[PDB]
RNA sequence: AGGGCCAUCGCUCAACGGAUAAAAGCUACCCCGG
RNA sequence: GAUAUUGAAUGUCCUUCUAACCCGCCGCCCUUAUCGGGCGGGGAGACAGUGUCAGGUGGGCAGUUUGACU
RNA sequence: UGAGUAGCGAAAGAGGGGUGAGAAUCCCCUCCACCGAAUGCCUAAGGUUUCCUGAGGAAGGCUCGUCCGCUCAGGGUUAGUCGGGACCUAAGCCGAGGCCGAAAGGCGUAGGCGAUGGACAACAGGUUGAUAUUCCUGUACCACCUCCUCACCAUUUGAGCAAUGGGGGGACGCAGGAGGAUAGGGUAAGCGCGGUAUUGGAUAUCCGCGUCCAAGCAGUUAGGCUGGGAAAUAGGCAAAUCCGUUUCCCAUAAGCCUGAGCUGUGAUGGCGAGCGAAAUAUAGUAGCGAAGUUCCUGAUUCCACACUGCCAAGAAAAGCCUCUAGCGAGGUGAGAGGUGCCCGUACCGCAAACCGACACAGGUAGGCGAGGAGAGAAUCCUAAGGUGAUCGAGAGAACUCUCGUUAAGGAACUCGGCAAAAUGACCCCGUAACUUCGGGAGAAGGGGUGCUCUGUUAGGGUGCAAGCCCGAGAGAGCCGCAGUGAAUAGGCCCAGGCGACUGUUUAGCAAAAACACAGGUCUCUGCGAAGCCGUAAGGCGAAGUAUAGGGGCUGACGCCUAGGCGCAACGAUCUGGGCACUGUCUCAACGAGAGA
RNA sequence: UCUACCCAUGUCCAGGGUGAAGUUCAGGUAACACUGAAUGGAGGCCCGAACCCACGCACGUUGAAAAGUGCGGGGAUGAGGU
């Protein structure tokens, strides 16, 4: 679950953090591995873009599969390991074949389960198939817009969709944060909810920790000088550059994806 | 304390060199001008 | 077509001898002169 | 909103296929290449993007100004 | 003119000889003083001849000069192994075709370039006025070649070589405490000297010394492996006897790759206290040379990011080892003989050679960094080594600045105890209201510490022993005005107000009460996301996907709801009050140093 | 080539103190919670050198210095310095 220090101090009084249970493992694989460097939220013309970004710890990628095309060959699990650029804690998992290759880990995953991921494969814990095998009213997750490109969507930790409508060609779905959908047909999806979903329990404790994760300290609009803001000095919200947001809509008038949308959040 | 000049050699020739002045369209201005002023010294 | 010459109409240009088709405040962070 | 890029049949601008056109989707060769394009497949399609042309929103961006007397 | 005025840029010298036209200032000697986690040695950036010798006395040295980092003539820098290139790549830069753009130009694929990192073969002595892992004397190692000599395999059913391709490996964080060693540092054998004229010492007396390489044979603390063996293999584009995956037999010992160090050999060698010539172009050099062991202590270095723990999950490519594809008629393995290019190399690098206009009280990455007392790289005095800091003489007035001591009173001074005094070191006794239960707390307040003897105490480490090393706590005694006897080291306590906290910011202008912060809350965003930079191509967002991103307002925690309460903790915070203390003052007086 | 932020790859921080999570035996209860021991070694923790600031006072202001010196003061394993 969490932990809860004791407050020993100032600054670790609030402070909680994850216990990593469900960590197997405290290596990666070494022929899994790419390179990753930082880069300050910098244009490829040096000029900074987005704020806030910048300076951390070094990391590396880990290599993820997201299409699974290796279908009919029954694989198993043996890790789980800890991601620094995910939000969940990916999976190892090694097929009767020789291949290698790392996963989502959904949740309540256990080492030695097999993983189908074939048309014929049947729902379980674990498997993944096209879309128009999976049965109506069903938990899902790791889902994809064009078939061919592998999992975009609802990959984070704890979240989870629910497919219940099946149409001509037209399977429509339920991301979470409501938004229902209407994805094609024959893109894939994983069933079971993601893990490590305590993920939203946890207090940052202390002003040093956060420069750990990348995010630098932010200077508020009403302490400026007069000609950058008009709050600077000493009606309608505006931004750095200009932008009344408080309730314009930023999404464009006229789209493409419009005709796939039934029903929006709209709060 | 620390004064505004401190030497080196190579960045001085990879910002005001020759071949950083002649890669360019704004430098060879200053080569042909430098050449008809008169100077001894051309580029850095 | 338009133009001229002869009667004649349009303004609180009210700062009324009339700088225009039309013009607000802050700055012992401020910048330069008698 | 107007216009030109701009295809075809019922309906009176209703259904309709696609060969124009679009794909930050899949495969193969140039090729030892996550660029680019050539051929196949899938998806969408008379849309969309675009030139001109007719308004509003426009300190987003500029140029300026606001008598004399004491 | 001011004016022969202000200044002459932190600091210990004194005397005797010498050269010389000339000496406080140059050379030699003798005492004395200063640095010693540097003011010692060695090597970067930078400088560019400043380095060594022989002359010099125009100019420069805040004085002088016979001297010089100054002037004039000569001279000096040696590499198969050290650093860089005929090796590799990160950030970034360039970029054939290619995509954009009135033009000029912008972006970018293959492919390159780029160390601050990875790979990689040599050590100990000697020597010149000036170079030394480079020269010379000893012993070595690496790559490549075959006029040569041995040995063993080979005939296309094939011995050998072997990728530009596939695998393994290189290969990586921060903290903590063990262990094993060694660099270093101190007693007992031993060796050469010595006999002290100021009272005493053949003494358990005094002075100085002492070792040693890479390489090649041997064995080794430890370490990891989480055990190796067989068979079968829809994956590693093709291939595979290699790797990966699975199921069968034993395994707790066989094997595996690692290793700090230590014992022979290098060494019938070379260093070594100290003796001592010629004369030599007037040396402590040539030359000769004793002992050269055990014991105790010991790392901030090595085994080694090895082990344990933690989360913020800790570069790439090549050299290297294997696998077949593929080449093949001559090869493999020893010896013997050969070959080994370019650039840097003197000298200053905490300084008068570099950056500050100056011979400027400033600044300048890294490696070693000894002894006594000590927890220590603090503090005081010293070792190896270095230094005397570039104007002097004498007089000891007012006044300014930096120091020392003070009668009786002690904040009575002043906007304000600003400034200065008091405390501070270990060991024991003891330690409150509050509290977010951790704190507050070194709270406040009390007492002891020197030397000798019983005492090589009790006890503990090392060693078979002898012998070295660390040591409580107690008794009896001696001294002083005074025992952390010098230097370096917290002043405390009440009552309130502000901000939760650590942090950042007005350094060629002021700090908090300003900015940020963990948490709360609102709003936009279904992924070619929204939002940003660009004329556009191209990008950040992100190799992310609503527990995720962008934009606002507010600021922990706990109660009481968008109001209000609680100070506990923490401030170079703010405002009042109390003890100790003092030349801040009544009220000034002597003394020291610099200037005058 | 000074200064602000960022990207790659290196390097530095004498000594001493407090003592969290956890673990092993105890009471300890239904095991727990909870109270005791031993072991362990966290922290934008504490005192303090090197290093980094430039807060206070004095001296300097035709300064040794176009911003320094003397004596104090803050941080000092990190949102750290180079």
């Amino acid at each position: 679950a969490i932990k809860k220090y004791k407050p020993t101090s100032n600054g670790r009084r609030g402070m909680t953090t994850s216990d990593f249970a469900e960590i197997t493992t405290d290596k990666p694989e070494k022929s899994l591995l790419a390179p990753l460097h930082k880069k300050g939220g910098r244009n490829n013309q040096g000029k900074l873009t987005v704020r806030h970004q910048g300076g951390g710890h070094k990391r590396q990628y880990r290599v993820i599969d997201f299409k699974r095309d290796k279908d009919g060959i029954p694989g198993r699990v043996a890790t789980v390991e800890y991601d620094p650029n995910r939000s969940a804690n990916i999976a190892l998992i090694n097929y009767a074949d020789g291949e290698k290759r790392y996963i989502l880990a959904p949740k309540g995953i256990q080492v030695g389960t097999e993983i189908m991921s074939g048309p014929e494969a049947d729902i379980k814990v674990g498997n993944a198939l096209p879309l128009i095998n999976i049965p109506v009213g069903t938990v899902v997750h790791n889902i994809e817009l064009k078939p061919g490109k592998g999992g975009q969507l609802v990959r984070s930790a704890g979240t989870s969709a629910q497919v219940l409508g099946k149409e001509g060609k037209y399977v429509l779905v339920r991301l979470n944060s409501g938004e229902v959908r209407m994805i094609l047909s024959a893109c894939r999806a994983s069933i079971g909810q993601v893990g490590n979903e305590q993920h939203e329990l946890i207090n940052i404790g202390k002003a040093g920790r956060s420069r750990w994760k990348g995010i630098r300290p932010t200077v508020r609009g009403s302490v400026m000088n007069p000609n950058d803001h008009p709050h600077g000095g000493g009606k309608s919200p505006m931004s750095p550059w200009g932008k009344p947001t408080l309730g314009f809509k930023t999404r464009k008038k006229k789209n493409k994806s419009d005709k796939f949308i039934v029903r929006r959040r709209k709060n | 304390m620390k004064r505004t000049f401190q030497p080196n050699n190579r960045k001085r020739s990879k910002v005001h060199g020759f071949r950083s002045r002649m890669s360019s369209k704004n430098g060879r201005l200053v080569l042909a001008r430098r050449r008809r002023k008169g100077r001894k010294v051309l580029s850095a």
